[PDB]
DNA sequence: AAGCGACTCTGGTGGGACTCGAACCCACAACCTTT
């Protein structure tokens, strides 16, 4: 237990978990992750076919501009304008705060960082997907099929010296035929190489290898190039929104060979890559309730077959019944990829141990929940919930341990709304969670490894991030039409005097008392948060939801001066091995 | 031919572990569940009407006390445990929290006390005639149990605590000079020390010549240990040895026992099947046993390791009918593919084919069954399909043809956890639950025991009459499908009757005389248990007839064994003199064999009488009746049906279908009864237990 | 059944309250179907041995003489009018020789009524020793403890008695629906009316004792019929 | 003093079991009800 102040105006006591966190995480990827995987998978410049403006007409998310909203600053004059933004647009970064908002023209409901490794100070890329319609609503039991647009946005290198003035730009986006995306993962490493890399006039140099849950009941593998190589095999005349038709790495779905027969799996509903080196295995869980592995390196004629475009068709090596309902979220262990954690909507939490998948290690019957997140240092699990069965008041976000330790649930913080989102930032060992009632949190989690019932206060150890208001100014034009988005941001440059500051007021009368709204659209509510994987980055979050904005933070008080000494150290031996 | 019968078994409690279903050779159906082993037995019931299977229903608890995996001394292992735990590297410090190998029970996970998996004993191997039941919970307590009376199961042995101090006492080395005594401090030679003692699967070997049953115990690391078994199997006394023999396969998934005969050498293997694809036959290099020989050399019969885990395997003698020799058909269940391999020992030696019969499922295989008369495969999984496999022989090796059976058209929708199959083909039991309506999921879960016809009434009566075996307990699950159709029709079939009669009168054997016992009880339970009394007398003295004669073939076979053996002048233990008046009481049998048999008996027999006596009385029981004997002052006696001396004794032995009595052996006995009074009932065939 | 099962199964019958040895023997005596041994004093030493080698059952000594039974044949069986009528005909309702006192929440999970259970003592070791060999002839028994000697059999064998082969041994009851169905059991081929059962041996409300039989109809373990009780007041009554 | 980690002390809700209130049903006597 250290005593004192730190310079961010948290105790030390309460900042000694999140300074930890950045060893922990370094240490493993050293060891558990490698700076180059699956060399075959490559993207080819003849694969990446651009769309003419007459045939990506169909793909783009249909609402050209987004709703009006003006952005409230905590202790900054009030702005008072109503900024509007095109589909594929961003306003610029706040000059003092670099808050950056972008509009993808629909519903978030998919995103991810691209990511990259320690030192490499790249350019920052996420790849989202926003439904083609705001107002259109998809049922579970049925696959959808339709069309929907993958788009990848850079944000820059989110440099100090590059975040003023910095915008998002849409670099390229991907027409897929294959139905709305319900997840978005990565591949944690070994994917992305340095943009300057020569390679020969067919081949790009790769800034990652991408699988997206598609509500047809497939995974599909797409690796994509860095933007500066296509844009040199591209016309210089070609249409400014680059929609490309690529065909997949691979496209990976239930089934045998020559099984005709249909699977029941439904539509695919949330993936998992393995967390440690060579990211062999890639997870989904289904519809049905099945969690569903395929083994990505695999030559064998039994689970691979090339189609006659030369992509593959890849079957599961392993497929068991995790859930007797709908497996909506997996976490793949990352410090012993033996183990792996899915939620269903049965309300239960189940922990495997994928060598002896007959009976889960742990099951503990929760509330329903939307997402999970684990963080490397602990050996629980943190619970988004959709309110729909907690006891009023207790509705909210818990920590729960995986068994051992045996520590009650730990309530990191109550929520009135259901919890959409969550993402852990290993490096800070803090959590952002998104909420219908339009609110970002981010929370501190102790030390798991000691009781939390010793946290005698939790609230000081939560923050806003932002909260979403709709102002008057069932369906999205008589919403937009008569209200506006006011967002209003939390100083993130310091928590001092933090609990008599006018946003933890606004949050502290928001939990517990304040009630759901159902005679509208929920046009503030947020949909996704993630908050960077990079070391390079690693304080920025990203965050979007059924207004179809997109708005970055950088958590400027959570950065700290151990990150400027690794990212400093990483830079200097990326520098020395890469040249 | 595909059809439901008519009781669903309801189960109380979570099916649980790998491939929970299992159909013994004794007609009893396990289900390992995660508080106990419910056991079905399904009896032939000659004393009720009821058309449905009779199936009487039993179950193993779960044990009370979670196991713990011995790796060192009690404060060693405690310091250890803390040492892990405390550690401040998120690999090692999670790696032992979340393995519950390490962690069979704490402060907030769920005890693992249900059973991973079960397996049959081949029949004869209990201190009864029946088979014993090998049990494994998911905390690695391996155990054996038997149910000697029909109420309870008990425990006759832990095999893994056993195991655990025997490794123990020799510092956890099989070679003594092949390795260190390792520091349990270190994670690696921590986590070996359980590895290499966690079982994974086990099976059954057939009985060797005393008889002795092998066991088979996999565990994680690859080890395989072998214990031997003596038999009759009472409990740690019977444990003739252990042996481990380290089979290299990394990551083993499952195993299966490889015997076969050619030329009437007898050989054998283990067959171990890796999770990570690849299937391989140990020679058993060590045993005992000198009748038996075994494998010489490894044969690889898939070496891919493509990663799709073997979740099943099953072999089958057949013969090839084009190579006119026996070979062995190996089929396992590998992802959603079912590979076969068969084995055909020739003068080049071993001839290997294999190949994946391919697009079944599209979904993995969660169980496997062989019908081990015909090597007819059924697989299953989740989704609900069965498909029905039929090995078909070609001019090399085998094709295999395979069609899916429509649960869907007898249940519903409905999703599937595991099936079995009787020991005749008979019947398939599966483990249905509530299947997906349209796309939505059931709201609640009820796991249940069903059963379908897979053969006909006119197929099921044609193999009983063209029986090899020639045993009706070998057959139940035959004679009930062709009870059902007596009950269900109130007549016998004619074809049936007249084929019959055709072979009692071409060969008379008694197991035909017993078959015809059956069928005439089965009628008379049928026809409501004055015409209908005038056939019920009828029918009824013939069932008294052909009883009647089952007698006189057993009470001349006892007494054709009394005129062998040395003359037990003191009537110890039969009454030969009342067995003999019994036999020459009527002229209406013409059996010269006999006739002249109690000649020589009554030539050799002592003029001193050594009469039976009524212990409550002392007084003399006359012999006068075939089922009981009784004195002047009025009690009544049971006689054992194999020896015919009075079961006087408050604890005596009844048959399965209490058609039957036979009395407890004792050490006053001489062996040639002591074996005697091992046989089956001579009505019914079933254990006398 | 086999007679020596057949003693065992009416020591199984009655519930966790046992059996006297004068109603032992009653048992048997109205047994159907009939007892196979003619049950001379002679046989009843046998049959006595037969108990006490037996490991399941066990012996006790409870505070007081219980009564000996009724003759409990409940129905006329007669009528002067064409056919007869099998309504039931009352029986003087005499002091119940088994009061319903329900053994709630037993940590060794044994189910039953009994009036006494904590109050009386095992008597096993002095009726046998722990080899199983009998320490007592049964006039020996009766002369030393007349009916405070009290016979049980093992929860196992009773609750087996209740459901038969073909049942469940691993569905538990609720207490309440347990004592339900062991006050069925021991009332052998002549069932309880429930209307009886909640009017004089539970003393509930008709909705209490419909709603803990609920769980013995849902799983089979009873059947339901509609019947005819004859008052004196020559009206007939139904109940179930 | 100011501070910490057990150890309590205090209002609030749900889980399964169970009280609750209702109509529905027997079989009889009353007789209204009919040629
Ligand atoms: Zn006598
Ligand atoms: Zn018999």
């Amino acid at each position: 237990h250290c005593r004192g102040m730190a310079p961010n105006g948290l105790p030390n006591h309460i900042m000694a978990p999140v300074w930890k966190c950045l060893h922990l995480t370094k240490d493993f990827r050293e060891q558990k992750h490698s700076y180059w995987e699956f060399a075959e998978w490559i993207p080819l410049a003849w694969k990446w076919h651009l769309l003419s403006e007459l045939e990506a007409a169909p793909y783009l998310p249909q609402e050209e501009k987004s709703p009006l909203f003006s952005v409230q600053r905590e202790g900054l004059p009030e702005d008072g304008t109503l900024y509007r933004i095109n589909r594929f647009s961003s306003i610029t970064a706040h000059p003092e705060r670099w808050d950056v908002s972008f509009f993808t023209g629909g519903p978030l409901w998919a995103l991810d960082w691209c990511p990259v490794p320690e030192g490499a100070g790249a350019s920052q890329y996420v790849a989202l997907f926003s439904s083609p319609d705001m107002n259109e609503t998809h049922p579970l039991s049925q696959l959808h099929s339709g069309p929907g647009l993958l788009q990848l946005w850079g944000l820059g290198t989110l440099q100090q010296e590059s975040c003023p003035g910095n915008r998002a730009h849409f670099v390229y986006g991907i027409a897929c035929d294959n139905g709305c995306i319900w997840d978005l993962k990565f591949c944690p490493s070994g994917a992305w190489e340095l943009p300057g890399t020569p390679r020969k006039a067919p081949l790009l140099p790769r800034l990652g290898l991408l699988a997206l849950a598609c509500s047809d009941g497939k995974v599909l593998l797409f690796s994509l190039p860095h933007p500066e190589a296509l844009l040199a095999q591209q016309p210089p005349d070609a249409v400014k929104p680059a929609i490309y038709k690529v065909q997949c790495v691979a496209t990976l779905q239930v089934g045998s060979m020559q099984a005709t027969d249909p699977s029941e799996c439904g539509q695919c509903l949330s993936l998992a890559w393995m967390p440690t080196r060579p990211h062999q295995h890639l997870a989904a869980g289904y519809y049905n309730g099945m969690v569903v592995f395929w083994n990505l390196p695999t030559n064998s004629p039994l689970q691979r077959i090339r189609l006659s475009d030369g992509s593959l068709k890849l079957y599961p090596f392993q497929c068991f019944l995790a859930h007797d309902q709908a497996v909506r979220t997996l976490q793949w262990c990352k410090a012993n990829s033996h183990f792996l954690v899915s939620a269903g909507s049965d309300r239960k939490i189940k922990f495997w141990d994928l060598r002896r998948p007959y009976e889960p290690i742990n099951s503990i019957k929760r509330f329903l929940s939307t997402e999970l997140a684990w963080l490397l240092p602990y050996n629980g699990v943190t619970v988004a919930q959709d309110n729909c069965y907690a006891s009023y008041g207790l509705c909210g976000i818990h920590y729960i341990d995986a068994g051992y330790l045996g520590f009650k649930a730990y309530f990191t913080a109550p929520r009135k709304g259901t919890v959409w989102s969550l993402s852990g930032s290993d490096w800070l060992g803090t959590i952002a969670a998104g909420d219908i009632s339009g609110e970002l949190i981010a929370a501190i989690l102790p030390d798991m490894a000691l009781n939390p019932i010793n946290v005698k206060r939790p609230v000081e150890r939560r923050f806003p991030i932002y909260k979403a208001d709709l102002i008057p100014y069932r369906t999205y034009t008589e919403t937009v039409n008569h209200h506006y988005l006011l967002f209003q941001d939390t100083d993130l440059g310091s928590f001092h005097d933090l609990l008599r500051r006018e946003p933890m007021l606004r949050m502290q009368e928001g939990e517990g008392h304040s009630q759901l709204c159902l005679d509208r659209l929920q046009l503030e509510a947020i949909h996704k948060v993630r908050f960077s994987p990079n070391l390079d980055s690693y304080g920025w979050l990203v965050s979007g939801g059924q207004s179809g904005l997109v708005r970055i933070h950088f958590v400027r008080g959570l950065a700290s001066p151990l990150g400027h000494r690794m990212q400093l150290e990483s830079r200097a031996h990326f520098n020395a091995m890469f040249q | 031919m595909v059809t439901r019968r008519e009781p669903a078994v309801k189960l109380q409690y979570a099916v649980s572990g790998l491939e929970p279903l299992a159909w013994s050779e004794d007609h009893r159906v396990s289900v390992s569940t995660a508080r106990s082993i419910a056991v079905l037995e399904l009896i032939c019931d000659v004393h009720n009407p009821g058309q449905d299977l009779v199936i009487h229903r039993t179950s193993v608890p779960a044990p009370l006390n979670s196991c713990l995996l011995k790796v060192g001394s009690k404060t060693e292992v405690a310091e250890c445990k803390e040492k892990f735990a405390a550690s401040k590297d998120p690999t090692v410090s999670q790696t032992f929290m979340l393995d519950r190998v390490f962690n069979p029970e704490g402060k907030a996970l769920p005890p693992m006390r249900g059973f991973k998996y079960t397996s049959w004993s081949p029949m004869g191997c209990d201190a009864n005639g029946r088979c014993l039941l090998a049990a494994l919970t998911m905390d690695n307590r391996l155990t054996i149990q038997a149910n000697l009376n029909r109420l309870q199961w008990v425990q006759l042995v832990d095999l893994t605590e056993i195991y655990g101090e025997r490794l123990y006492e020799t510092s956890y080395r099989l070679s003594k000079n092949e390795a260190p005594e390792g520091n349990l401090g270190d994670f690696a030679e921590f986590q070996r020390r359980h590895s290499m003692q966690t079982p994974v699967r086990m099976e059954w070997s057939g009985i060797c010549t005393v008889g002795s049953v092998l066991l088979a115990v996999l565990f994680e690391n690859g080890n395989i240990a072998v214990w031997q078994f003596q038999l009759p199997f009472v409990g740690k006394e019977s444990i003739s040895s252990c042996n481990t023999i380290e089979s290299g396969i990394t990551s083993p998934s499952v195993l299966f026992w490889w015997e076969y005969e050619h030329n009437n050498r007898k050989m054998s293997g283990l067959i171990v099947g890796s999770a990570f694809g690849p299937i391989k036959i140990l020679p058993v290099n060590l045993k005992a046993v000198k009748g038996y020989f075994t494998l010489r050399q490894p044969v690889i019969l898939w070496k891919e390791m493509d990663q799709l885990p073997v979740h099943s395997i099953k072999c089958v003698p057949l013969y090839h009918p084009y190579q006119k020799c026996s070979c062995s058909l190996v089929v396992a269940a590998r992802g959603s593919y079912v590979f076969w391999c068969l084995l055909l020992i020739s003068k080049a030696g071993l001839n290997v084919h294999n190949s994946h019969v391919t697009g079944l499922h599209s979904l993995p295989i969660v169980s496997m069954t062989a019908d081990k008369q015909n090597g007819t495969v059924y697989t299953c999984s989740s989704d609900g399909k069965v498909r029905q496999l039929i090995p078909i022989f070609t001019d090399v090796a085998l094709k295999f043809e395979h069609q899916l059976i429509k649960l869907s058209d007898v249940f519903g929708s409905v999703r599937t956890h595991g099936i079995a199959v009787s020991p005749c083909g008979a019947y398939l039991a599966i483990i249905t639950t509530e299947g997906m309506i349209n796309g939505l999921h059931p709201v609640n879960k009820n796991y249940q025991v069903q059963f379908v016809t897979l053969k006909t009434f006119e197929e099921a009566a044609a193999q009983l009459l063209e029986s090899s075996v020639q045993n009706l307990f070998k057959q139940v699950d035959l004679i009930d499908l062709v009870r059902w159709k007596i009950l269900k029709d109130k007549h016998i079939p004619q074809f049936l009757q007249e084929a019959l009669e055709k072979k009692i009168e071409s060969s008379g054997v008694t197991y035909f005389w017993r078959f015809k016992l059956f069928l005439l009880r089965i009628l008379y339970q049928s026809m409501q248990k004055e015409p209908m009394e005038e056939k019920l007398l009828e029918i009824q003295g013939k069932i008294e007839a052909v009883e009647m004669h089952l007698t006189r073939e057993h009470m001349k076979r006892v007494l054709g064994e009394v005129y062998l053996h040395t003359w037990i002048t003191e009537n110890t233990s039969i009454p030969t003199r009342g067995l003999c008046n019994f036999l020459m009481s009527d002229e209406e049998y013409d059996d010269r064999t006999a006739r002249v048999l109690i000649g020589h008996i009554s030539k050799k027999m002592n003029k001193q009488t050594f009469p039976e006596h009524c212990s409550l009385c002392k007084e003399i029981l006359p012999f006068t009746d075939r089922k009981q004997a009784v004195c002047s002052n009025g009690h009544i006696w049971l006689r054992c049906f194999l020896t015919y001396q009075s079961c006087q004794s408050l604890i005596y032995r009844r048959c399965l279908l209490h058609d039957s009595i036979a009395r407890h052996p004792a050490p006053e006995d001489p062996d040639w009864i002591k074996r005697l009074l091992q046989s089956p009932c001579p009505f019914c065939d079933s254990p006398v237990f | 059944m086999d007679a020596l099962e057949s003693l065992l199964d009416e020591v199984a019958l009655e519930g966790l309250d046992g059996l006297c040895l004068p109603a032992l023997w009653s048992r048997l005596e109205t047994r159907v179907p009939p007892f196979p041994l003619p049950l001379e004093p002679c046989t009843q030493e046998f049959l006595w041995r037969a108990l006490a080698t037996h490991p399941g059952i066990s012996f006790y000594e409870e505070p007081r003489e219980r009564p000996d039974l009724q003759l409990q044949d409940r129905y006329e069986e007669i009528d002067l009018e064409t056919g007869i009528l099998e309504s039931r005909r009352d029986p003087v309702a005499l002091e119940d020789v088994y009061p319903i006192h329900m053994i709630l929440e037993n940590k060794d999970g044994i189910q039953g009524s009994c009036r006494y259970f904590k109050e009386r003592k095992n008597i096993t070791n002095d009726i046998r020793t722990k080899s199983l060999q009998p320490r007592c002839t049964m006039v020996e028994a009766f002369d030393r403890w007349g009916k405070k000697l009290i016979i049980v059999a093992s929860q196992a064998m009773r609750y087996r008695a209740l459901i038969g082969q073909e049942g469940d041994p691993d569905l538990k009851l609720p207490d309440f629906s347990y004592c339900i169905l062991e006050r069925l059991g021991r009332s052998r081929w002549q069932g309880e009316l429930q209307r009886d059962l909640h009017t004089t041996a539970f003393k509930v409300d008709a909705g209490k004792l419909h709603y803990h039989r609920k769980i013995l109809n849902k799983n089979g373990l009873i059947t339901m019929q509609s019947h005819v009780i004859r008052l004196p007041t020559g009206a007939q009554q139904h109940s179930i």
